[PDB]
Parts: C-alpha cells; structure tokens; sequence
C-alpha cells in the first residue's frame, strides 16, 4: 500500500534485513499509537459528518460528463452529455489518480465541478482474447517435449517466479519466443499448458483474424492488442499462425497484401520499437517459418526459437496412452503393432486415431474399443494422404 | 523445504509477512473503505469537506467554451460559435487584452452575458498528442558503439545546429533538415534515434508509418497537418517517423484503384516538409529496411536531405559492442573478447546482444553466479551456430 | 457472427455480443443434460468456425 | 519474352515440378482404367465416358489401343494427348521391329514412350502430356504384363493398379481381393466388373458405359479381343445373381 | 415496364383512402424521426379501414447488406 522501496542490494542480504526491520519498527510505533488514539476517542463522528459536508457540497442531481481535457492544474473542460463544453473546476474530495482523458466524471448540476469519477466496463477486448483455463488440460496431458516445455519454462515462466535469478546477474529475459515446425506437432498445446499453468493475463489471437475489411483496421487492431496488455500487470500475447500476417515480403504484389505489410509494420515496432515494452512477452506460432520476415524474428524481436520435431518412436506410446486413456479396450489391443510402423505419424494423427476408433466403437452397440477397430481407423485416418507416388522419388 | 535459497530467506520473508499483516492491521484501523463514487483519501478530503470548495464554489464561476470565429472591426466585438448550443456576437470582460485573442482560438465565456474571460490552448486528436515523448529514454552515445561516421552524421543534421546556431550562421549555411536511416535489420537506427530523443533539448515526437493510415477517407492528411502545425507551435521540435516505408509507398495507380488514400496522406506530408508554406524549426528523421520503395518526391533533398548509411559492424565495434552490453553484469574478470569477436562472423547488434543474454542463460542453468569464458562460448555456439538458418 | 472482431469493432458490436453470450451459454452446460442445441444454415463456409 | 513465359520446367522451392503435379490432378478425373494380371491372361477395364444417346458406334473400341499384333493400351487425361503419344507408340514398335525382326518387348516398349515423356518434361518449355497409361502384352522375355505410365516419366509393372478416378477406391479392393498367382482369366474378369460397378457409382454397369479388354495366347499367337455386348452383359447379370445369393 | 403507371390507375379507380410516400422520404436527420414517421403512416392507415399505403422505391430502405459501425 504505497510502501517504500528498500533498495538495498534487494537480493537476501543483511542491507535488506534492515532496511525492512526498520520499515516493520516503524509501521509498530505508528500501529500502537494509532491504537492508543482509538481507545482515547473513536473519531468516529468526527470522521462521519466529513461525508456529511461533501454531500452538502455535491447535492443531489449529480451529472455525469465526460472530462475532455485536464488543464493539469485543478480544473478541466468536461463535455455534458448533449455535447456543449464546460470550463469548470476541479475540487478537493476527487482522487486524481482516476482522472483521465474520457473518464466518466461526475459533475456538479448548477456549477458542473467536477466532484467525482465512475468505473467503465473492463471489456474493450479483454474479454474476447483471454482465454482463462485451457479446458484441455494442464501440463500433465503434454508428454515426449521434456526439452521444449523446459525452455519455455524458463523463458516465461520462470523470470516471474523467481526474478532472483535473472536479477542477481544484471540480464533480462528472452523477449519472445517463436514455436515453429510441421503441422500437428504440439505448439498451441504448449502455449495453452504455460498459460493455464501461469499467473499473468495470457491472450490469444490468429493471424488471420488480424486481415481487417476496412483500411487501418489491422493495424488499430494490433495496436490496441499491445494497449491492454500493459493496463494489466504481467501479459502474455501469442499470435498464433502468424504466417497468415508475417510473410517474406515480397515487394512485387497488389491488392490488399499491401495492408497485410502494414500491419506487419506496426507489429515490428510494437515488438521492439522506440519505447520500452513495458512488462509483456511474446509468443508466436508458425506452421511454416521460412516464409516469415527477416525483421520480425530477428534477435532482439524473438531471441528464443524452437523447433518442434514429430514424435518418434515412443512419445507415439506416450501420446496414445495419453489418449487412449478415457475408454474401455479390450484385451486384445496391441498399441505396439500400431505405433511400430514408421508411417510419420503426427500429434494430431493420433488424436484423429483415438477419437475415429472411439466412434465406430460406438456405431457398433459394442461396450468396449478392440484391436481390430483400431488398426481399421489408423488405415482410415491415413487414407487422407493423397499426392503422386513415384514423383519425386 | 527447498535447497536453500540464503542464509536469511525465512528471517527476510518473516519481516515481510509481518509487515503486510501490519499493513493490512491498519488499513482496518483506519477505514479508507473503496468508494465507487472516485472520492479521495478521507485524509484527503481536505479542503474537500470543506474551506477550498466551499471557498471556490464562489468565486470561480463556470465559463463556458467558445470558438471565435471572426473579430470584426478594430473595436471589441466577437462572433462566437458555442458547440452545439448557438452562435453569439460577444464582447470582452475586462480580464483578457484585446492582443490576447484571436481568430480561431478556443475562448471561455459566461452564462449570463457570453463575455470573453480566458483563451485555452487548441484542440489536438488526441491520438495527435501521445506521440509527444514526454519521459526521455535513458539510451545514450556512449551505448552506441561501431557505428561512429553515422553517428557523427545525424549528430552534425539533428543535433549540432540547435545548440549552437553561429557556427552555421556566421558561414552561412542552412543545415540539412532532414536525414534516411537504412540498413539491415538491428544494425541501430532505431537506438541511434534514442539516442538523438534523449540528449537533444526540444519538443520530440514518434511517429510510426503505421499510425497515419486510417480508415475515413481524408483523416489521414488531416493528422499529418495538425501534427506539423502543433510541431510548428513549439520553438523547435524533431520528428522521428519509424517505418517511413508504411505510407512513402511508390506511386503506381493504374487501372482498378489501389492504395490511393495512403497517396493522399503521403503528398500532404511532402507538401508539408517542403512546400508553398514554410518549414520552420522542425528536423525530420526517418528509418526504412527498405528505402527503394520510397517515392521519388520524398526521397529528394528537401526533404530528406542525408542519407546514412548502417552496415554491419566491423571486428572493433564488434568488441566494442560486446563489451557495452557485458557492463553491468556480473561476469568474470579476464574475457578475451576479441576472441568473442573473431568467433562470430559478420553479426549485428542484436546478435550481440543475444549472445550475451543466451551467456547469462549458460550462467543460470548450471547454478552459477559469475559469467565465465565457457559461458560464452556456450552462448556463441546457441546463437550463431544453431539459428543460422533462419 | 461469422466471425469475432470482423468489422474493426473490437468485439462491441451487437452482432458478436449476441455470438459471445451464445458461446458463454453453450459452455454453460454439461454433455450429460439431456439438451441438444440443432443448428442451421443455408451457407456453411461463410459459418463461424468459433462455434 | 521473358514476360509471358511461364516456367513450364523448372523447379519449385521444395524440388517438385508443379506442372507435373497438375497434370496427374488431371487424370484424377477422367475415366478410371483398372489391370488385373491373370496367370492366362491381362485385361483392362476402363469405363466409358462418352455417354450419350447421339453418339454413333465406330472403331473396334473407344479407349482400348492396338500398338502392336502382342499389346494394347488404355488412356486417361486429355482425348488429344492421347492420340499423340498412341501414334509415337506405333512408331516406335515398327522402328524396333524393323531393326530386329522380333515384336518389341513390353518394357522395352513402355521405357521408350516414358523416355520421350520425360524427356518433353526437363526441357523445352512445353506443357508436359497430361495423360497417364495402362498396358498390357506378351514376350518371351517375362510373359503376360500389365504396366503403368504417369506424366513424370515413371512406369510399373503392377500385378492389378487402377489410374484415374476414384483410384484409392480402387486400389483399395484391389488389395483386399487379388489372389497373386492365383487366378484364371475368368476369376479376374469377374472381379474387374465387381471393382468396376463399385467405383462407377453413378448408376450400375449398364454393360454400356463400360470398356473391357483382353489379351490371351491362342494356337502359339496373340490374340486380343473387346468384349460385346451380349458376354459382357452377362458376366453382369452372374455377377448380381452371385451377390444376391451371398446376401 | 409499368410499376408505377399501375399504382397510379388503382389509386385513381379505388374508393379507399390513399397514402403514398417514397422510401426516401423515411430517412431524415434527427434519430428518432424515421421510426416516427414510420409509425405515424401505419397508424394513420389503420384508422381509416380501407386504406392503400404505397412505398414507392423501397430499395432506399430495405437494402440487405448493412454496416453497422457509422
Ligand atoms: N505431445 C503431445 N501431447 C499431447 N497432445 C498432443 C501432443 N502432440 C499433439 N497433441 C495433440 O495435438 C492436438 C492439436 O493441438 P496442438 O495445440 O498440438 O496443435 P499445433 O501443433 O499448434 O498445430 P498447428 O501447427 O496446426 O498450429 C492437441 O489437441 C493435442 O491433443
Ligand atoms: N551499435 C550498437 N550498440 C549497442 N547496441 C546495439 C547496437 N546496434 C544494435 N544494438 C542493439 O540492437 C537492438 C535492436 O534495436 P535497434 O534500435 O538497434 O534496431 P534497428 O537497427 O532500428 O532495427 P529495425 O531495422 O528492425 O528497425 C537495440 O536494442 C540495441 O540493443
Ligand atoms: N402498358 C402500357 N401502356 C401505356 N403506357 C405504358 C405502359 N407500360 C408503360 N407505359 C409508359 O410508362 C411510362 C411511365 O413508366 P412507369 O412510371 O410505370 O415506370 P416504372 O416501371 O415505375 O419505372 P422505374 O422502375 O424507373 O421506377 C408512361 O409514360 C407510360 O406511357
Ligand atoms: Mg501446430
């Protein structure tokens, strides 16, 4: 509550201790002297009846306004709800702290001084982006990455538990990380773990839903992304399938791929720009990486980049016991035979298995999942592979 | 428990604990209940419950906000236009001087006789005014390092020529007003800019390329031109366009119309720089990746009058830059950092800069609290080696 | 709908208030409750994919 | 001028011929041709798309091919392509035999027009031949055969291959349902009608909107045929009743 | 081809009262006022039973496609 700042090493130290028992020491003198006081006389009248006088001086048909413009000295022009503009004056009851341009002021009915401010709504777009707890599941569904969920561990969640660490040697964290590999591979899925799993206001966003229908909407859209993140406290953004927004590009084109560029401008500087970032970090998703631009996944923009590899020979067994897990199987299932082919399956591949044999189990009355319905779906889920044989091979 | 973080962790958080609970302890004592109504500290209720309110309810009357329009005959006598109540012709109150007012400027006037009483200052968008910079970065030459004739460039445009006029004067020349920043991507434009924000001494203002884009047709052209004449209020004032290549797009309009609106803003901003009405003290800076695109009219001297180029740091500011960024750590004592140097190949700032956090990274990992050699050598390796490909 | 923040709104226009308020309700509910929720539509690909 | 050219033979950023992949899109939607390799025997089915009551009947076929007394193939793509490649076809087995007196081997054949194919997609600055082809012969070298061509230039020898539409259908029961190394002609015909009815799925086997081929050996020579109308009929009504009697 | 030729003939034959208006005259420039006259034409048809209300040119109203952000 307003407190002050030890600034001593602010690592454990004996500087620290002191400056901290003598905080404590002091808050104990003030503490007991209050208490005496209390005892001595409540002041309860005295403090009641201040409200009394603050009422008298806001009467009844309080107005609600709109301030416009602060002159920074005790006074304003708020606009009432027709429209006119006022040049009133700013009392001593209203805490300043609440004022700002477009606040809901709440003015005085003959003498429109301002005498108070109101809540807002908290849904600009808080809402429509966080997405609260993952109802997948937590870290405990994500198996074979080990490596992976270690460095995004480390890189967003770890510079909030301990800041200790980072601190005592004089480095900030990574800036952004930037999770590419082949489709079906468990990006997203890590981005929702390291957010339901952490204590910041985590939001998601596609790529193509940054591809506004009006000109400079993208870029407004992108801009205000980045506005409330930093109204709360420690953020996190993950633009998902960026690729759809983040393209080489290519200077030869027409259409509105020129707004697309535009947008992509105005994340570049947000990302890493004139001003400071405040406290927020990225994420990013990209099926396909080597389309991206140079200056977005530069350095200083992502310092983290992870590939994300297909499951090889055992996370398969992994996944599908993960899967699998929810169901009654019969005896007789023989996971092994369908995990040893070497047929590249992916996460999803196996997501798609699960749930096309779970099905059919049920298209036939029967109370339980068996082999042979697992081995049909694997070669059903397959079947959607295509392309020409011997060309190019 | 835990390994053990220090000797005195639980004796710290014990002191900690008790004084939120002390906190907490007298925020009860004391009331201070959160007021929907935005009504201040109880202690600072004060001159609020009464004697400056009370004392001010009195004589500050309510003026009300006016836009002169005309000041029609050298006798006092103004046409008004109230917002959206009526339109008056008004006299002034014996507080403002006739010099005071003039044509256009917002007036305060009173309920009863709409007499003239207080000018105010303008009416800026107020996505106009933000891009004023206000707090000054910290960033300053000394952390700009390899980069020493650019350097020199911008500080001889931007810079030299506001603190001290004579030495232009006196020879008699007007200096270069305006200056393009290009080069690959985190070579330092951007920190260079920083840089001119913090340690020149005049009104500083950012705009991005993508700012001026808007969705109704001629807003755009209107934000460039209250920018300039806001800019133009100052007594002198830089201004800083990041990504110039947003809106200076190539002029190629055939057939079914294609990006035009974005034309029209970009030929009000080279009317405005150079053009019929003069430029007073402003000095323009952009910065591109890509200055190709940049139309033919802009890229003329004029209006961008220098063209810097930033090329990848040689092996001295290679070391030099290392060495800046390995400052306020705790690293060890004796680094070869021209070895450092030598081991990464032509490297930008930003690739430095990632070396020695992913070093630090190398320091965390294995519990260690002082940056060694094999610590950066570890860095190197996961910075260069494995994100080549990208 | 067919889609979030489609027209620049920021997710205030009325139009996606109403798909909001939809999509809270739908998660309202349990799989076992017995209450089936039939949609229609005579044009699918414009149909949103947050349904 | 380089301003209309369009880079019909160069390669993509991951190493694949575009214009390659787009012409096997092509023949994914043409009729289907089906080989089925008998141990007396090679057959092929492919179905006929020119169904139209004001069509007249001529020639001996409508997508079956002679190219020599001992092979014959079948098309699927472009009509005109087609004709192009069967007349190179032709040429090429009379050049064979008069340098050698002997009918041209089967590979030796089909390697020869997959070489003219490849060839015309590595350079030139054509358009590649968008067709893909089924054959069937005999010679002493590796007897009754059953090959497959593709616009890349690739071939196979397959023991049953479908090209064309619904392929993976196809080749799907043709996996399920081939005996290797044991089945007689008949057995085979019996189950090209089978696949044949479930990939045509518009209608059934009208004995009409179908093509069937045969090649067999006969009194030491080769002999190929074209199924009537009548047999072909027939095998239909077998087939049905043999359904019928399994349900 | 003759739309507003025949509304013109039954509003000279008929017996019925007769209010014609033009979708374009609907719209007008305070909020509230368009929903108002709408209301008001209704209501005065419904107090005459017999009565014929023409909209001529009702695209200036009805148009499907909207953008509801101005
Ligand atoms: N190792 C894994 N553990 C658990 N689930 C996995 C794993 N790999 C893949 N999946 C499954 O993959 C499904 C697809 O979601 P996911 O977030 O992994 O997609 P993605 O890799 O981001 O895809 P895209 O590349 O299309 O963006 C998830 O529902 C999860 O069930
Ligand atoms: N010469 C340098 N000395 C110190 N730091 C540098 C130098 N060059 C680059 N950097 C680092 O590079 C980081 C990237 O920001 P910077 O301002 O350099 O980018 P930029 O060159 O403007 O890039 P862009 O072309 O993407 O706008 C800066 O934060 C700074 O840390
Ligand atoms: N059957 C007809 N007999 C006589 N005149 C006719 C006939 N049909 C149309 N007209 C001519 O139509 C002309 C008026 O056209 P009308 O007002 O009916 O057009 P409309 O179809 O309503 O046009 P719009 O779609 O532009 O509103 C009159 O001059 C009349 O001569
Ligand atoms: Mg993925």
């Amino acid at each position: 509550a307003s407190k002050l700042p030890l600034v001593t090493p602010h690592t454990q130290c004996r500087l620290k201790l002191l400056k901290l028992e003598r905080i404590k020491d002091y808050l104990l003198m003030e503490e007991e002297f209050i208490r005496n006081q209390e005892q001595m006389k409540p002041l309860e009248e005295k403090q009641e009846e201040e409200r009394s006088k603050v009422d008298d001086l806001r009467g009844t048909p309080m107005s609600v306004g709109t301030l416009e413009e602060i002159i920074d000295d005790n006074h304003a022009i708020v606009s009432t709800s027709v429209g006119s503009e006022h040049y009133v004056s700013i009392l001593s009851f209203v805490d300043k702290d609440l004022l700002e341009p477009g606040c809901s002021v709440l003015l005085n009915h003959k003498v429109h001084a301002v005498i108070g401010v109101l809540m807002d709504d908290t849904d600009p777009l808080v809402t429509v982006m966080k997405v609260e707890k993952a109802p997948q599941e937590t870290y405990a569904d994500i198996g074979g990455l080990d490596n992976q969920i270690q460095e995004i561990k480390e890189s967003v969640e770890l510079p909030l538990t301990h800041p200790e660490y980072y601190e005592e040697m004089g480095i900030k964290p990574p800036k952004g990380v930037i999770l590419y590999g082949p489709p079906g591979t468990g990006k997203t899925l890590l981005a929702k773990a390291v957010a339901n799993q952490t204590s910041a206001t985590f939001l998601r966003v596609v790529g193509s839903e940054l591809i506004q229908k009006y000109l400079g909407d993208g870029p407004k859209l992108v801009r205000e992304l980045f506005r409330v993140a930093e109204e709360h406290a420690p953020s996190i953004v993950f633009i998902d399938e960026i690729d759809a927004i983040g393209t080489k590009r290519y200077d030869s084109n027409s259409g509105g791929e020129r707004e697309i560029q535009r947008t992509m401008l105005e994340l570049l500087n947000q990302l890493d720009g004139f001003d400071s970032r405040g406290d927020v970090k990225v994420i990013m998703a990209t099926n396909r990486i080597e389309t991206l631009d140079p200056a977005l996944i530069r350095p200083g923009r992502i310092d983290r980049k992870i590939e994300f590899p297909l499951p090889d020979e055992k996370t398969k067994k992994r996944i599908f016991q993960i899967h699998t897990s929810r169901m009654t199987l019969a005896d007789d299932v023989t996971l092994d035979d369908l995990i040893m082919a070497k047929d590249d399956l992916s996460g999803a591949d196996i997501k798609a298995i699960c749930t096309e044999a779970g099905l059919m189990a049920l298209r036939e009355r029967r109370m339980k999942v068996t082999n042979e319905d697992f081995k049909k779906s694997k070669e059903n889920v397959l079947y959607k592979k295509q392309e020409g044989t011997p060309e190019g091979l | 428990k835990t390994y053990g973080q220090s000797t005195y962790s639980r004796q710290i958080k014990q002191v900690e604990d008790d004084i939120q609970q002390l906190l907490k302890k007298i925020n009860e004592l004391t009331g201070i209940k959160e007021s929907d109504t935005g009504l201040a500290p109880p202690a600072l209720w004060d001159l609020a419950a009464d004697k400056q309110t009370l004392q001010s309810e009195q004589p500050l009357q309510v003026a009300r906000c006016t836009k002169i329009i005309n000041a029609d005959s050298e006798d006092p006598k103004y046409i008004i236009n109230v917002k959206q109540f009526a339109k008056f012709v008004v006299d002034l109150s014996d507080q403002v001087a006739p010099t005071d007012i003039e044509e256009g400027m917002r007036v305060g006037v009173d309920r009863n006789k709409y007499q003239i009483h207080i000018p105010l200052p303008p009416k800026i968008d107020p996505t106009v005014t933000m891009m004023q910079v206000e707090e000054k970065p910290d960033v300053t030459y000394s952390d700009v390092g390899g980069c020493k004739e650019q350097i020199e460039k911008l500080r001889e445009v931007v810079e030299t020529p506001l603190l001290h006029p004579e030495r232009f004067v006196n020879l008699g020349i007007e200096p270069p007003k305006g200056v393009l920043l290009f080069g690959p991507p985190g070579t330092g434009k951007t920190l260079c800019a920083r840089a001119v924000a913090n340690r020149t001494d005049a009104c500083f203002i950012r705009v991005i390329g993508s700012e001026l884009v808007q969705k109704y047709v001629g807003e755009g052209a209107r934000m460039v031109r209250e920018l300039f004449e806001m800019a133009r209020t100052k007594k002198a004032c830089l201004i800083f366009f990041d990504e110039i290549d947003a809106i200076g797009g190539a002029r190629f309009d055939d057939g079914a119309g294609g990006d035009n609106e974005v034309q029209r803003t970009m030929l009000e901003l080279i009317n405005q720089l150079d053009g019929f009405d003069p430029r007073g003290n402003i000095k323009v800076l952009m910065a591109t990746n890509r200055p190709d695109t940049l139309d033919p009219a802009l890229m003329r001297p004029g209006r961008l009058d220098r063209k810097i180029e930033f090329s990848l740091p040689d092996l001295e500011g290679r070391t030099h830059i290392f060495k800046i960024h390995a400052r306020s750590m705790s690293v060890e004592r004796d680094i070869r950092f021209e070895l450092l140097a030598r081991l990464c190949p032509n490297s930008t700032g930003a690739e430095i800069r990632s070396v020695c956090t992913e070093a630090g990274m190398f320091a965390i990992r294995a519990r260690r609290k002082i940056a060694t050699e094999k610590d950066f050598l570890e860095a190197v390796n996961k910075v260069i080696k494995s994100y080549a490909k990208f | 709908g067919s889609s979030r923040l489609e027209g620049g709104s920021g997710g205030d226009s009325e139009v996606q208030r109403t798909m909001l308020e939809l999509l809270n309700q739908l998660d309202g509910f349990e799989a076992t409750k017995n209450i089936k929720v039939i949609m229609a539509t005579n044009r699918i690909d414009i149909l949103d994919s947050a349904l | 001028s380089r301003r209309y050219d369009s880079r019909t033979t160069i390669f993509s950023p991951e190493g694949r011929l575009y214009q390659v992949e787009y012409a096997m899109e092509a023949i994914g939607h043409a009729g289907t041709c089906l080989g089925i390799l008998a141990n007396d025997g090679v057959l092929l089915a492919a179905e006929r798309r020119n169904i139209h009551k004001l069509l007249d009947e001529v020639f001996f076929s409508e997508k079956i091919y002679k190219l020599n007394e001992d092979m014959a193939c079948s098309v699927a793509g472009i009509t005109s392509d087609a004709n192009v490649l069967t007349n190179e076809l032709r040429l090429i087995a009379q050049r064979y035999l008069l340098q050698y007196q002997e009918p041209i081997p089967c590979e030796q054949l089909v390697t020869a027009l997959c070489d003219i194919k490849q060839a015309y997609t590595q350079f030139g600055g054509k358009r590649p031949f968008g067709v893909s082809l089924l054959y069937i012969g005999w010679d002493k070298h590796y007897g009754f055969q059953l090959y497959q061509s593709d616009p890349s230039g690739n071939y196979g020898g397959w023991k049953a291959t479908c090209i064309g539409n619904n392929s993976a259908a196809a080749v799907s029961m043709l996996k399920q349902d081939y005996k290797e190394g044991e089945m007689t002609l008949k057995s085979a015909l019996a189950l090209a009608i089978k696949v044949l009815n479930k990939t045509m799925d518009v209608s059934k086997l009208s004995a009409e909107k179908v093509e069937i081929a045969t090649l067999t050996r006969e009194n030491g020579k080769t002999v190929i045929r074209v199924l009537k109308q009548k047999e072909v009929e027939q095998l239909i009504k077998k087939h049905e009743e043999e359904e019928a009697k399994a349900e | 081809c003759g739309k507003t030729m025949l509304a013109k003939a039954v509003a000279h034959h008929t017996t019925a009262a007769f209010i014609r208006v033009v979708g374009s005259e609907f719209v007008q420039k305070y909020l509230g006022e368009g929903p108002r006259m709408v209301r008001d034409v209704f209501r005065l048809a419904k107090e005459n039973a017999p009565a014929i209300i023409f909209i001529d040119e009702i695209d200036a109203i009805a148009t499907k496609r909207f953008d509801a952000q101005t």
